[PDB]
């Protein structure tokens, strides 16, 4: 059901993904696993699958996205819950690059996100500012930048929230 | 707490037309350009990251929002399995390039510091690089944290900016050695020394008998003696 949105949204970019969750009782086990080949450059759209994870539960929970160098691939572990010992990447909004050798990773939840995001005087607004992670496949190693990206017409994205609005 | 984003989650799942052009819509960069300090280590920078290095400042900024990037981008829009190649098959022929063997010549022109200069070839492999994307002069000096020798690439202008694809294809020519930015009597140089592969075997005594041949031009082997009385108490940190 996640997975189906989850492919969904990376439709427009070229990241393979691996096909039950429960609304009332969320798993702390991996929710999704997202690839990324070698010699590729495409975008994974963490702040939007982090925030798409915290509407779909119903109890309080810090949804959390891992990635990893396969030493082959990109790996994107996602999780509903921060598992205990997890990384979290020390970015801040201007300096966002995390370099990964073979075997290494780092990690984002929502809760680190939003530290970032009001530290670094980053527009909350919906949809106006999303951090995104731009990786470029570099074998041995994976590059990662935690950019926060916006839209290209910001009145076309306000208008969208009021069609939300409208319907409730 | 904050719910703020609840009525649009409701509306994506119901719309999903919607949901594709609001992912891809999320495109423009708001950070295109953010302030670095020297000394700087290049593995930091990532495949569409530019440096740039002035007197307004030092810059990583994103080449594809960058305008001295974008001039250079049909020049060198040159494919990585002949890049490669490439500079492992110019190994076998220095002849033309003047400028990384005068630095040697000036130096000291005997065939073991000729040895020493090829037991290292990523370092050619990093001025190859640096020449394509132009007027660089290279200085071999002794790494005292380290037998091996490092490289300072002195660049020639009070403005500096190495595109996005060149310090690509510089970081992955040198997978073994650690590239830093630095700043030297008003000089911007690039520290190229061993940190911790299909490479020819470079015959030393046949490029000192081709050394012997070739004619250098006067004024750039004085302009290297005055560059290396210059960068002797440089002293760069490991
Ligand atoms: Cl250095
Ligand atoms: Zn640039």
């Amino acid at each position: 059901t996640l997975v189906q949105r989850l492919k969904l949204i990376l439709s427009g970019g070229n990241l393979r993904c691996s096909d039950a969750c429960d609304p009332e009782r969320p798993p702390t086990r991996c929710v999704f696993q997202v690839h990324g080949q070698d010699g590729s450059n495409d975008t994974f759209p963490l702040e939007y699958v982090l925030r798409l994870m915290r509407s779909w539960a119903h109890v309080p929970c810090d949804p959390y996205v891992r990635v990893q160098n396969t030493g082959v691939s990109v790996l994107f572990q996602g999780f509903f819950f921060r598992p205990a010992d997890a990384p979290l990447a020390a970015i801040t909004a201007e300096h966002n690059n995390v370099i990964l050798a073979s075997t290494h990773s780092t990690g984002m939840s929502l809760s680190a996100l939003d530290d970032i995001k009001r530290a670094g005087g980053v527009d909350t607004r919906p949809l106006r500012a999303m951090m995104s992670v731009s990786c470029f496949v570099r074998m041995p190693r994976v590059q990662l930048s935690f950019r926060f990206m916006g839209p290209d017409d910001a009145s076309q994205t306000q208008r969208l929230l009021d069609r939300a609005e409208m319907r409730q | 707490g904050t719910d703020r984003y609840a009525p649009y989650f409701a509306y994506a799942a119901a719309q999903p037309s919607d949901e594709v052009t609001t992912v891809r819509g999320l495109s423009n960069p708001l950070i295109k350009t953010a302030p670095v300090t020297l000394p700087f280590d290049l593995g930091q920078a990532v495949a569409d990251n530019c440096l740039s290095l002035s007197g307004m400042g030092y810059y990583l900024g994103l080449g594809g929002c960058c305008p001295t990037c974008a001039a250079a981008e049909p020049r060198l829009g040159s494919d990585r399995a002949a890049l490669v190649l490439a500079y492992v098959q110019q190994l076998n022929s220095i002849y033309e390039y003047r400028v990384f063997l005068a630095s040697v010549a000036a130096r000291d022109p005997s065939e073991r510091a000729l040895e020493e200069v090829l037991a290292h070839p990523e370092l050619f492999f990093a001025y190859y690089v640096l020449r394509d994307g132009r007027d660089v002069r290279v200085l071999f000096f002794e790494d005292p944290d380290a037998g091996a020798l490092m490289m300072y690439v002195v660049f020639p202008e009070k403005s500096v900016h190495v595109h996005h694809r060149v310090l690509d294809r510089l970081l992955g020519a040198c997978a073994g050695h650690r590239i830093v930015a630095h700043v030297w009597q008003t000089m911007f140089v690039l520290v190229v020394r061993k940190k911790g592969d299909d490479v020819p075997a470079v015959s030393a005594s046949d490029i000192y008998c081709k050394m012997r041949d070739i004619s250098f031009d006067g004024e750039l082997l004085l302009e290297y003696k005055r560059l290396y009385a210059a960068f002797e108490d440089f002293r760069p940190p490991r």
